[PDB]
């Protein structure tokens, strides 16, 4: 996060980093206390064996234990059409092995329905550990930042992009730059104000550098994929 | 002799700002500055006292705060020429000739820009050397002025992609920080310090191309058989 | 008697119509076109407007 300020203690429930060799890797959201959605390209076969990783939420300042006081992740279901080559069908799933009630500060984020008639030009925030500037270390307070969404067209620019934007996949940022992710940012809420209730439409999957010129953010198009997420859902109980 | 002035000339409108018009019969001044210039067909309604319009945002702004008088002329088609020169000095620095256009034409800038002494439309080709895609044409710049802002960064798996600045043209750019010509109004008594420049087609010495000029129009002046010149009266004390 | 002032045309044109020393009275174009004078105020009067 780029341009940001840090953020305050309100409440955004739906923040959740998975933790791998007591070192921070990743994040992503909560739809449903059984499951948590992250990012698919940090879950290649170097990074097999779930058991050995846990879950932090509800946790600003990530120095509340060691080795300890986390959920352990039961199993992790990738995307089958994945390409690693031009990073497509980035969403994956990790349930838990824990009930996960609901408590103070715990509230999980529903699903966007399909026909949302969602504006161009719509305005949405990022969040997540990244770096500061460029090239940092994991930033030890959260942080957030305030984005605007712009049209797939304008964003398969040859002077952007030119053409590499798969339909699965948006488009969200400043084009002047200075505001941007950074790489450690992974996934990370992308949720938007409608109808009083915010909605997750985003995902995280690759970028080019941050704070820079004609280089936006790209996101993962979860509605698309909203059916294989419950198809998952009904094979897994 | 006012009245002699207005006798000999085909006046066709005369009024004043902040001044009568009468009042100067028998009155002393210190000074009178004056003004004149062809009017444009089209254009002709951007110069009312007070209008955002291009002519006075990029050619010539009228005072409101002063007491200035206006005179609207005509003048005939015969033994008459049209003075077609660029104020501008770095433009013409790079190899800026005329506009070669026809007759009883004037020209008429839209959009007027301005750059610092430290702006050269030109890359250095050493660096252009590691481009793949949209690579600029280079050339050597004189000294004392920097090359092109160009950057070599990765998408995906594209290693030789080369990003300057200024893209695509410096009258609609997606990022105007990025880009040295900035939008600029010009003044009370202030010519426009140049035009834009496409920096696609300039570059031996860097020499622009002269169809990649923009920010300019032309238009006849042709009102029945006489054209029609605007004169600015100003009375200093 | 009512504010005279005259026209050029008429019938949806351009209608140049000027009038008496206006708008100023003080600061006016020609103080001969309308009755309004500056006239100085004697020893036992008032200023009439």
């Amino acid at each position: 996060i780029v341009g940001g300020e840090s953020a305050l203690p309100g409440a955004w429930p739906w923040q959740v980093s998975l933790h791998v060799q007591n070192v921070h890797v990743c994040g992503g959201s909560i739809i449903t206390p059984e499951w948590i959605v992250t990012a698919a390209h940090c879950v290649e076969k170097p990074l097999n064996n779930p058991w050995h990783w846990t879950a932090f939420a509800g946790i600003l300042r990530q120095s509340f234990m060691f080795y300890g006081a986390g959920y352990q992740v039961e199993k992790v279901i990738s995307h089958p059409n994945y390409d690693s080559k031009t990073k497509n069908n980035d969403i994956a799933l990790m349930k838990l092995q824990k009930p996960l009630t609901f408590n103070d500060l715990v509230k999980p984020v529903c699903l966007p329905n399909p026909g949302m008639m969602l504006q161009p030009e719509q305005l949405c925030w990022i969040s997540g550990w990244g770096a500061t500037e460029e090239k940092g270390k994991t930033s030890e307070v959260l942080n957030a930042a305030k984005v605007l969404l712009i049209e797939t067209q304008r964003c398969n620019s040859r002077y952007v992009y030119d053409n590499l934007i798969t339909p699965a996949m948006i488009c969200a940022g400043f084009l002047q730059g200075n505001v941007d992710s950074c790489q450690g940012d992974s996934g990370g809420p992308l949720v938007t104000s409608k109808n009083n209730i915010w909605w997750l439409i985003g995902d995280t999957s690759w970028g080019s550098g941050c704070a820079k010129a004609y280089r936006p953010g790209v996101y993962g198009n979860v509605m698309v994929f909203t059916d294989w997420i419950y198809r998952q859902m009904r094979a897994d109980g | 002799n006012l009245s002699t002035l207005l006798r000999l000339v085909h006046v066709d409108s005369f009024s004043c700002n902040n001044l009568d018009k009468s009042k100067i019969f028998g009155s002393c001044f210190n000074s009178i500055t004056v003004d004149k210039f062809a009017i444009p067909n089209r254009r002709r309604d951007d110069l009312q006292l007070g209008s955002s319009g291009f002519l006075q945002s990029s050619n010539y702004k009228i005072d409101i705060s002063s007491s200035s008088c206006q005179l609207y002329y005509s003048l005939p088609l015969v033994n008459v020429t049209i003075n077609n020169f660029n104020p501008s000095s770095w433009n013409r620095r790079y190899g800026f000739g005329s506009f070669n256009l026809s007759s009883y034409d004037v020209v008429y800038s839209d959009h007027c820009f301005s750059v610092n002494s430290d702006f050269c439309p030109c890359a250095d080709p050493s660096v252009v050397n590691s481009c793949a895609k949209s690579k600029p044409p280079s050339a050597i710049c004189p000294a004392g002025t920097k090359y092109r802002h160009c950057d070599l960064d990765t998408t995906l798996y594209v290693k030789n992609w080369c990003r300057c600045s200024c893209l695509p043209d410096p009258i609609s750019t997606y990022s105007p920080n990025t880009c040295p010509q900035k939008k600029v109004v010009v003044g009370i008594g202030e010519h426009c310090p140049g035009l834009g420049i496409n920096e696609e087609k300039c570059g031996s010495s860097c020499f622009c191309s002269p169809d990649a000029f923009l920010g300019w129009s032309f238009d006849s002046c042709i009102s029945n058989n006489r054209c029609n010149i605007f004169s600015n009266f100003i009375f200093n004390g």
